[PDB]
């Protein structure tokens, strides 16, 4: 803290900059729009992704809650629970159990 | 189809009808499962889980002896129902562990059934070769083997085949020197043997299912096959078979008798939930409704009953009317089936919908903690050793055996006689004890 505020606001810019030239790595190497477009390579990281949600999906049913909605950008998870903090908690404790499974997705 | 064993790594090229696709997927998704439920409740070598397995077989005709009858449809059957299941099952990692450990049951079970006479020719046809010895090399290198041997006690060589093997094929087992060796070839007792194939066919599986998995997307494209081959094993009962229709003798009356001599545990609490509260949310109301209406309890009856209950619940009668009897004739008659037509089945109401706060519906084994579990068996009076393995059944997350074992706690019998998957089933067994 103790910041000059635009300095926060070029550091939140240059930050979401780094996030959506991250997100569109992967865009440059699957397009036949693309230079560099590679099938398989696509394929296969298209394949782990896949893999690495829906086993996300199958564990967190066994964690004892449900999904109802999520396609490689999103997951929806209902709680059963009507404590917000609680919710939250509990998406904490679901997010850092992944991180350990996967050591730098977030 | 030389063999009844059979490894499974040639997919057939024949054409099917789309009942028969059904029919197969069906059947080796119930023996699966079968064998899962029995292996749990049961040592898997007991001659009780043989004979009630085989019963399992005969009944579902996935294997035998070659005959007449052999040759042209059960091995069939278990070919394209096997590969069928490799589509269904190749989805996830959990599902193909869930999926090797009741294959890999299944085979062991299906070589203890062959008998000594044609394991020879079966190797023969499995592709990848084995040299049995003879008698006489047994007798020779005898005391070599027992020397060389595991903690295997004695000089005992009894019976027991053994084979002349290529040591690249049993690493595991010579990097122990556990093993004699002569000119790079090894020579085993049978359970070793059975150990080496099944660890070489868990090999070849789980390479082949993740080559089904890379091939998934492609025949998935299909409209006819994608809503079953979604949910064989996830979703599906095994012929629960308690189906709306039924027919019985009930007095409303004896509901409460009823409910604490023969209703499955979540039931029973929840229709204690009910006379305790005169009211439910909605999906126990549902979930309750249906089960009594499942039971053989006709129209009037359920609506005069549930009437009576609101009364005592201190709402208008005439709401209750137009609020609910719409919906229990409705339950009771037209479509919106597979829904309301129908009566829950134990997979759904333990995967469906799990209870929150102020709900008293989902099978309580898996919705809630087992503190609790201990509570409600406590007041249920059951023997504390019973509730022991109930407790370390619910560990190993077998809900269904864990309310077979309650059943059978609470008529003091031994065994069902069955697997239970639904609780209309449950009641009507429960009467059938009378
Ligand atoms: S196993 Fe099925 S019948 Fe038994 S308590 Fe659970 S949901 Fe009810």
């Amino acid at each position: 803290q103790d910041l000059n505020p635009d300095l926060i606001l070029q550091y939140d810019i240059r930050q979401k900059a780094l996030k959506l030239t991250a997100n569109s790595m992967y865009g440059c190497l699957g397009f036949s729009y693309s230079r560099f477009y590679a099938k398989p390579l696509a394929a296969l990281v298209t394949y782990k992704g896949r893999e690495i949600l829906m086993h996300t999906k199958e564990m967190v049913q066994k964690m004892n809650l449900e999904v109802i909605y999520g396609d490689t950008d999103s997951i929806m998870i209902n709680t059963n629970s009507t404590n917000l903090e609680e919710v939250f908690k509990l998406g904490n404790k679901v997010k850092s159990e992944v991180n350990k499974l996967y050591k730098l997705l977030e | 189809y030389p063999h009844c064993l059979q490894f499974y790594l040639q997919p057939p090229s024949e054409n099917i009808s789309l009942i028969e696709f059904e029919n197969l997927a069906i059947d080796r998704v119930k023996l699966l499962k079968s064998v899962e439920n029995l292996g749990v409740s049961y040592v898997k070598g007991t001659e009780q889980y043989q004979s009630k397995l085989e019963s399992e077989l005969r009944k579902l005709k996935f294997s035998y002896r070659e005959n007449l009858e052999d040759e042209y449809e059960p091995r069939r059957r278990d070919h394209i129902s096997h590969f069928i299941l490799r589509l269904a099952y190749c989805q996830s990692e959990e599902l193909r562990r869930w999926f090797i450990q009741q294959e890999m049951d299944l085979l062991r079970f299906r070589f203890s059934i062959l008998p000594k006479d044609k394991i020879q020719d079966f190797l023969k046809d499995s592709q990848l070769q084995f040299e049995a010895i003879s008698d006489e090399e047994k007798t020779l290198r005898e005391q070599e083997i027992v020397a060389s041997s595991p903690s295997l006690s004695g000089l005992k060589l009894g019976f027991e085949s053994i084979y002349k093997i290529p040591f690249a094929d049993a690493l595991d087992l010579f990097r122990g020197r556990k093993v004699y060796l002569e000119d790079g070839f090894a020579y085993v007792p049978l359970k070793d043997i059975v150990a080496i194939i099944l660890n070489e066919f868990r090999a070849k599986l789980s390479k082949a299912l993740a080559l089904t998995a890379r091939s998934l997307p492609a025949v998935q494209s299909d409209e006819r096959l994608q809503p079953l081959l979604n949910h064989l094993s996830h979703s599906y009962t095994g012929q629960d078979y308690s189906t709306q229709g039924n027919v019985g003798k009930i007095s409303l009356d004896q509901i409460d008798l009823l409910s604490t001599k023969s209703f499955p545990p979540c039931m029973r609490q929840l229709h204690k939930a009910l006379r305790e509260n005169h009211h439910l949310r909605h999906g126990g109301r549902m979930q309750y409704g249906l089960f009594l209406k499942g039971i053989g309890l006709t129209l009037e009856q359920a609506l005069q009953f549930w009437k009576q209950e609101f009364i005592k619940g201190k709402m208008d009668p005439d709401k209750f009317d137009k609020g609910y009897s719409y919906n229990i004739r409705h339950s009771f008659g037209k479509e919106g089936k597979r829904t309301d037509y129908t009566p829950f089945s134990c997979l759904k109401i333990i995967l469906s919908n799990p209870p929150s706060q102020g709900d008293y519906h989902g099978c309580p084994f898996r919705h809630s903690d087992p503190e609790l579990l201990k509570q409600k068996l406590q007041s249920y009076k059951i023997s504390p050793g019973g509730i022991s393995q109930i407790l370390d059944l619910v560990k190993g997350t077998h809900y269904q055996v864990a309310c077979q074992k309650y059943f059978e706690m609470i008529h003091n019998v031994d065994d069902c006689g069955f697997s239970l998957n639904h609780p209309n089933q449950f009641f009507c067994e429960s009467q059938r004890i009378l």
